[PDB]
C-alpha cells in the first residue's frame, strides 16, 4: 500500500499570502492519478484538481498543482478567507486507493488573550456523589493554551477533560475549556478552587479563581 | 494461467505495426488515391477510417489484452454460441497463408536475379521474348511489355500452362525461394515471441529504410513532381460518388485486418493494464501515414516514367503485383545507380511482405495452444507441423501453372469469409456480449471508459460499414477469369468450399454446442449467452 | 442535479452487522464505478472498497476485506454495503463517491452516514446549569454556562433559548472520556440582559429520548 503523507499538517495562513503544501508518496503514481480534494469542516470532500494540474468546475484559477512521481504539491497563488479547509492528497494508480494524511488550512490573525470564567459545581450536582469546577477560556488566537488547576494553592493535576473549539469564521479566534471532576466528598474538604490560563500573551498567568465559601 | 509476456514494450508496437502495414500499403491505396480523385479520396478513406477501421482495430487489441488467450478460446469464453468465430478465423488464416507467402517468393526471386551488371528485365531480345515485346507499357492487351514478359515467360512460365487443369512441371529454381520465407519465420516464431518480437525489429523498420532512400531517390529524379500530381490533385466530385466511398471502406477494412485473431493473439501477451487505446491509435495512425509516404515513393517515379519514357498514366498507375513486379522495376532498370534501387526495393516488399504473415500464423499458434494443452505443449515442433502442410501444398504455386492457382484462393479463399466472420465478430461483442460490458472491461484496464463515440461506432456503424463493403464486394461478381482464360465452372464451385469451410463453423459449433449443452431452450440460450467472467 | 444520499448507520456492537445503501439520483447510475470512502474522526480518509458499473470488477480494502460486501441495484438506483464481523476500527462516516474515471477521481460525494461500532452502554445526559460566583457585577457582559455530562453515544443538539441566541455562545465539542461523553458550551449576554429574561440552554439526546431544559438561575 502506497502511503502519502502530507506537509503541513496544520498550515497557517493569512487572505493574501501564497502557499503550498505538498504530498510526498511512499511510491511513485502517475501524473494520470494523483488529485487533490478540498474539504470545508462540516461537508463532504468536494474534488479540487484531478490528474496533477487540472481543475473540477468551479475550481477559482488561483488554484495549481504540479508534480511527478514521488511528490506532488497543490498551491494557492493568493489565498482568500474562503479557503480554509483541509486538503487530502488520493491516488488512483493502484489498489489500495490511499488518501493523504491532509492539510489543514487555517487563517493567522492579531494575537488575543483569553477571557477567562470559572464556574462551582451547581446545587443540582453535589446532590450525586460528583463535583465539577469549569473554567472556560473564550475569544483568543492562537490555539494553544495551558492550564493549572490548583487546590488550595496545591495543585491538583488529576481529573480533567479539556476541549477547544474550531476556528471561529467570524474572528478567526479559538475557545477552549476545562473541567476538573472530584467526588463530592474530596471536593467537599478542600476550601480554594483556583484556575490558571498561561498563554503567549502574558508573562503572568492569568489567575481567576473562586472559593466555596461566600 | 500465467503466459509469456513481450520482453519489451516496443517488441508488440513493432510486431502490431509489423504486421499492419503490407504490401497493400504501397500496392493498393496508391493506385485508388489516383482512380479517385486524389486528395479528394482522403475525405472518404478518412471518414471510413474513423468510424470503420479503428474502432474494428481498437476492439480486437482491447479483446487480446484482456480475455489473454488466443481467437478459439477468446471467443469461447466471450459467448459460448459464437465460438465457431474462433475456428472460422483460425480457418482463414489458415487459408490465406496457402497462397499469400507466394508473393514473398516472388519478391525474394526478384532479389536473386538483381546480382548483375544489367538487370535480365529491360531488354526484349533475351530466349523468353516474343515479337509482342515492347519497352514499355501499352494501351493493347496482345503485346506486353519487356518486364511483363520477364515476369509472366522467365519466373512463372505461365505461358507453358492452360489453366488451372495444367499446373504442369514443377518451378525447381523457385520452389526453393519458399523454402527460404518459410525458414525466416520458423527461426523466428518456434521460441515464441520472445524471439518474434526481436525480429520485427529488423523487417518492421526495413520498409522505413528503404521507404526513405527510394523516397529521396524518386523525388530527385525527372519528372517527380508530375507523378505526385497524378497523386494527389483533388478532384472532390468522387467524394459524391459510392465506389470511392466503398473503395474507401474496403481498403480501410482490408488493411488494416482486424478479425483474423492475430492482433487478438498479439494483445493477448500484453500486460493487462496497458493503455491499449494509446496503441490502437498510434500503430493505426502510422499505417496509414505509411501509406501516404507510399504513395509518393511510387508515384514519383510513375512521374518520371509518363515523362522521360513516355507512357500513357492510365498504361502504367495499376495496382497489386502489376505495379511491384512490371512497371516499377521497369523504371528501375533505367535510372542510374540502377540496381541498387531494385535490391533494396525488392527487399522492401519481402519485409513489408513477413510481419504480416507472422500474425496470421501467430493468430494459430496462440489460439490452438491456448485451448489445447498438447500443442501448447511442443510449440516448437507444432510449428515445424503446420510450416510443412504450407509448404506441400505451397509447391503448387510454384508449377508453372502456379499463378492461377494463386489467383483462386485470391479472389475466393479468404476474402469473402473474413467479411461475415467479423460481422458476426462485431454485432457478437456489440449485441449479445454487450457495450455495456466491454465499457466495463477496458475502464477496469486502462483507466477510463470509452467515449460515447466509441460504442455508438461498434454498435452501428461497424455493421453498417461492414455490410457496405460486402455488398460492394459483391455486385462486383463475376465468374473467375484471368486474361483470356475463363476458369472452369468446378473451379468456381471449389473457391466457394474454401470459402464457406472456414464461415460454416459459425453456426456448426452454434448448432453442435448448443444441442451438446443441456437444459430447454430459453434456459440454455442464455447458458451459451452468459460469459465466462459473468460465470465466476 | 446529480446527488447521493447515504443510509443506514448508527450504534452497533462489535462483532454485529449493518448494511448501508446510497441512492443515486440524476444521473445515469448503470454507468458509474462506485465507491465507499470512510472517514475516521481523527478525519483520516480511507477508501474502503470499490463496485464498478455493472458490478462485475470489486476491489477491497485490504483491512477491510472479507468481512464487507459492495453492491449495486442499477433498477432502482443504490448502491450497497453490508458489513459483518465489525471490529471497533471500523467507526466513520461512510462516504459513497462516484468516481467512474480513475484519471480524474471522485466526482462527487455523498454527505456521509455516520457508523459508530463500540460496545459502550447508551447512557442519558446529566445536564448541570453552569452560575457565576459572586462577583461584582463586572463589565456590561456576563458569561454563563451548561455543563452536559456522562452521555452515550453522539451526538447532543445544545441550544440557548430555543434557537434565539446565536451572539456569544461557544459550544465545545464532546470528548470521549472512559466511555462516557461530555460537553460544554457557554453564553456571553450584556448584563442588562441577566438576570433579567431566562437565560435557558435546552439539550436534547435523541438516542435516550432525552430533552431537558435548564433555566440559568443565579446563585
Ligand atoms: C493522411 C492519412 C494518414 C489519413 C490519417 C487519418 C487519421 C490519422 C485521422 C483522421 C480523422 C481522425 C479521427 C477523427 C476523430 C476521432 C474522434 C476521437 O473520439 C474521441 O474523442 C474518443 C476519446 C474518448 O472518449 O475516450 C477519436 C479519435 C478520432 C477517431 C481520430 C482518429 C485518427 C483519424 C482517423
Ligand atoms: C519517410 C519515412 C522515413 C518516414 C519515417 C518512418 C520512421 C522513421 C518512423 C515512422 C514510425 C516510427 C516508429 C513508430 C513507433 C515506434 C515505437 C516507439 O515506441 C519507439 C520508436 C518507433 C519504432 C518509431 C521509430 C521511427 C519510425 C519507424
Ligand atoms: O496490407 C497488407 O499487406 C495486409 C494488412 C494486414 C495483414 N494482411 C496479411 C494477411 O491478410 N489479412 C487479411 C485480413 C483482412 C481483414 C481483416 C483481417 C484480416 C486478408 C483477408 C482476405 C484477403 C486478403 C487479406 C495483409
Ligand atoms: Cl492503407
Ligand atoms: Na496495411
Ligand atoms: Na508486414
Amino acid at each position: 500500500e502506497n502511503v502519502l503523507t502530507q506537509s503541513p499538517a496544520i498550515m497557517s495562513t493569512s487572505p493574501g499570502e501564497k502557499v503550498t503544501m505538498t504530498c510526498r508518496a511512499s511510491s511513485s503514481v502517475g501524473s494520470s492519478y494523483l488529485h487533490w480534494y478540498q474539504q470545508k469542516s462540516g461537508a463532504s470532500p468536494k474534488l479540487w484538481i484531478y490528474s496533477t494540474s487540472n481543475l473540477a468546475s468551479g475550481v477559482p484559477a488561483r488554484f495549481s498543482g504540479s508534480g511527478s512521481g514521488t511528490s506532488y504539491s497543490l498551491t494557492i497563488s493568493s489565498v482568500e478567507a474562503e479557503d480554509a479547509a483541509t486538503y487530502y492528497c488520493q491516488q488512483f494508480s493502484g489498489y489500495p486507493l490511499t488518501f493523504g494524511s491532509g492539510t489543514k488550512l487555517e487563517m493567522k490573525r492579531a494575537d488575543a488573550a483569553p477571557t477567562v470564567s470559572i464556574f462551582p459545581p451547581s446545587s443540582e450536582q453535589l446532590t450525586s456523589g460528583g463535583a465539577s469546577v469549569v473554567c472556560f477560556l473564550n475569544n483568543f488566537y492562537p490555539k494553544d493554551i495551558n492550564v493549572k488547576w490548583k487546590i488550595d494553592g496545591s495543585e491538583r493535576q488529576n481529573g480533567v477533560l479539556n476541549s477547544w473549539t474550531d476556528q471561529d469564521s467570524k474572528d478567526s479566534t479559538y475557545s477552549m475549556s476545562s473541567t476538573l471532576t472530584l467526588t463530592k466528598d474530596e471536593y467537599e474538604r478542600h476550601n480554594s478552587y483556583t484556575c490558571e490560563a498561561t498563554h503567549k500573551t502574558s508573562t503572568s498567568p492569568i489567575v481567576k479563581s473562586f472559593n466555596r465559601n461566600e | 494461467d500465467e503466459r509469456e509476456t513481450w520482453s519489451g514494450k516496443v517488441d508488440f508496437l513493432l510486431s502490431v505495426i509489423g504486421y499492419a502495414v503490407g504490401l497493400a500499403n504501397v500496392w493498393r491505396f496508391p493506385y485508388l488515391c489516383y482512380k479517385n480523385g486524389g486528395g479528394a479520396f482522403l475525405v472518404p478513406y478518412g471518414i471510413m477510417l474513423a468510424v470503420g477501421g479503428i474502432p474494428l482495430f481498437y476492439m480486437e487489441l482491447a479483446l487480446g489484452q484482456h480475455n489473454r488467450k488466443g481467437a478459439i478460446t477468446c471467443w469461447g469464453r466471450l459467448v459460448p454460441l459464437f465460438k465457431g468465430i474462433g475456428y472460422a478465423v483460425v480457418l482463414i488464416s489458415f487459408y490465406l497463408n496457402f497462397y499469400y507467402n507466394v508473393i514473398i517468393a516472388w519478391s525474394l526471386r526478384f532479389f536473386f536475379a538483381s546480382f548483375t551488371n544489367s538487370l535480365p528485365w529491360t531488354s526484349c531480345n533475351n530466349i523468353w521474348n516474343t515479337p509482342n515485346c515492347r519497352p514499355f507499357e501499352g494501351h493493347v492487351e496482345g503485346f506486353q511489355s519487356a518486364a511483363s514478359e520477364y515476369f509472366n515467360r522467365y519466373i512463372l512460365e505461365l505461358n507453358r500452362s492452360e489453366g488451372i487443369h495444367d499446373l504442369g512441371a514443377i518451378k525447381w529454381d523457385m520452389a526453393l525461394c519458399l523454402l527460404i520465407v518459410y525458414l525466416i519465420c520458423y527461426f523466428s516464431l518456434w521460441k515464441g515471441i520472445s524471439t518474434s518480437g526481436k525480429v520485427v525489429w529488423f523487417t518492421a523498420l526495413f520498409p522505413y529504410a528503404a521507404l526513405l532512400i527510394l523516397l529521396i531517390r524518386g523525388l530527385t529524379l525527372p519528372g517527380s513532381f508530375l507523378g505526385i500530381q497524378y497523386y494527389l490533385t483533388p478532384n472532390f466530385s468522387a467524394i459524391y460518388k459510392a465506389e470511392v466511398w466503398a473503395d474507401a471502406a474496403t481498403q480501410v477494412f482490408f488493411s488494416l485486418g482486424p478479425g483474423l485473431g492475430s492482433l487478438l493473439a498479439y494483445a493477448s501477451y500484453n500486460k493487462y493494464h496497458n493503455n491499449v487505446y494509446k496503441d490502437a491509435l498510434l500503430t493505426s495512425f502510422i499505417n496509414s501515414a505509411t501509406s501516404f509516404i507510399a504513395g509518393f515513393v511510387i508515384f514519383s517515379v510513375l512521374g518520371y516514367m509518363a515523362h522521360t519514357l513516355g507512357v500513357r498514366i492510365e498504361d502504367v498507375a495499376t495496382s497489386g503485383p502489376g505495379l511491384v513486379f512490371v512497371v516499377y522495376p521497369a523504371a528501375i532498370a533505367t535510372m542510374p545507380a540502377s540496381t541498387f534501387w531494385a535490391l533494396i526495393f525488392f527487399m522492401m516488399l519481402a519485409t513489408l511482405g513477413l510481419d504480416s504473415q507472422f500474425g496470421t500464423v501467430e493468430a494459430i499458434i496462440t489460439a490452438l495452444s491456448d485451448e489445447f494443452p498438447k500443442i501448447k505443449r511442443n510449440r516448437e515442433l507444432f510449428v515445424a507441423g503446420l510450416f510443412s502442410l504450407y509448404f506441400v501444398v505451397g509447391l503448387a504455386s510454384c508449377t508453372q501453372g502456379g499463378f492461377y492457382f494463386f489467383h483462386l484462393l485470391d479472389r475466393y479463399a479468404a476474402g469473402y469469409s473474413i467479411l461475415v466472420a467479423v460481422f458476426f465478430e462485431a454485432i457478437a461483442v456489440s449485441w449479445i456480449y454487450g457495450t455495456n460490458r466491454f465499457s466495463e472491461d477496458i475502464r477496469d484496464m486502462i483507466g477510463f471508459p470509452p467515449g460515447r463515440y466509441w460504442q455508438v461506432c461498434w454498435r452501428f456503424v461497424a455493421p453498417i460499414f461492414l455490410l457496405f463493403i460486402t455488398v460492394y464486394l459483391l455486385i462486383g461478381y463475376e465468374p473467375l477469369t484471368y486474361a483470356d482464360y475463363v476458369y472452369p465452372s468446378w473451379a468456381n464451385a471449389l473457391g466457394w468450399c474454401i470459402a464457406g469451410s472456414s464461415v460454416v463453423m459459425i453456426p456448426a459449433v452454434a448448432i453442435f454446442k448448443l444441442l451438446s449443452t443441456p437444459g430447454s431452450l430459453r434456459q440454455r440460450f442464455t447458458i451459451l449467452t452468459t460469459p465466462w467472467r459473468d460465470q465466476q | 442535479e446529480v446527488q447521493l444520499v447515504e443510509s443506514g448507520g448508527g450504534l452497533v456492537k462489535p462483532g454485529g452487522s449493518l448494511k448501508l445503501s446510497c441512492a443515486a439520483s440524476g444521473f445515469t447510475f448503470s454507468s458509474y464505478a462506485m465507491s465507499w470512502v470512510r472517514q475516521s474522526p481523527e478525519k483520516r480518509l480511507e477508501w474502503v472498497a470499490e463496485i464498478s458499473s455493472g458490478g462485475r470488477y470489486i476491489y477491497y480494502s485490504d483491512t477491510v476485506t472479507g468481512r464487507f460486501t459492495i453492491s449495486r441495484d442499477n433498477a432502482r438506483n443504490i448502491l450497497h454495503l453490508e458489513m459483518s464481523s465489525l471490529r471497533s476500527e471500523d467507526t466513520a462516516m461512510y462516504y459513497c463517491a462516484r468516481g467512474e474515471v480513475r484519471q480524474r477521481g471522485f466526482d462527487y460525494w455523498g454527505q456521509g452516514t455516520t457508523l459508530t461500532v463500540s460496545s459502550a452502554k447508551t447512557t442519558a445526559p446529566s445536564v448541570y446549569p453552569l452560575a457565576p460566583v459572586c462577583g461584582d457585577t463586572t463589565g456590561s457582559s456576563v458569561t454563563l454556562g451548561c455543563l452536559v455530562k456522562g452521555y452515550f453515544p453522539e451526538p447532543v443538539t445544545l441550544t440557548w433559548n430555543s434557537g434565539s441566541l446565536s451572539s456569544g455562545v461557544h459550544t465545545f465539542p464532546a470528548v470521549l472520556q472512559s466511555d462516557l461523553y461530555t460537553l460544554s458550551s457557554s453564553v456571553t449576554v450584556t448584563s442588562s440582559t441577566w438576570p433579567s429574561q431566562s437565560i435557558t440552554c435546552n439539550v436534547a439526546h435523541p438516542a435516550s429520548s432525552t430533552k431537558v431544559d435548564k433555566k440559568i438561575e443565579p446563585r
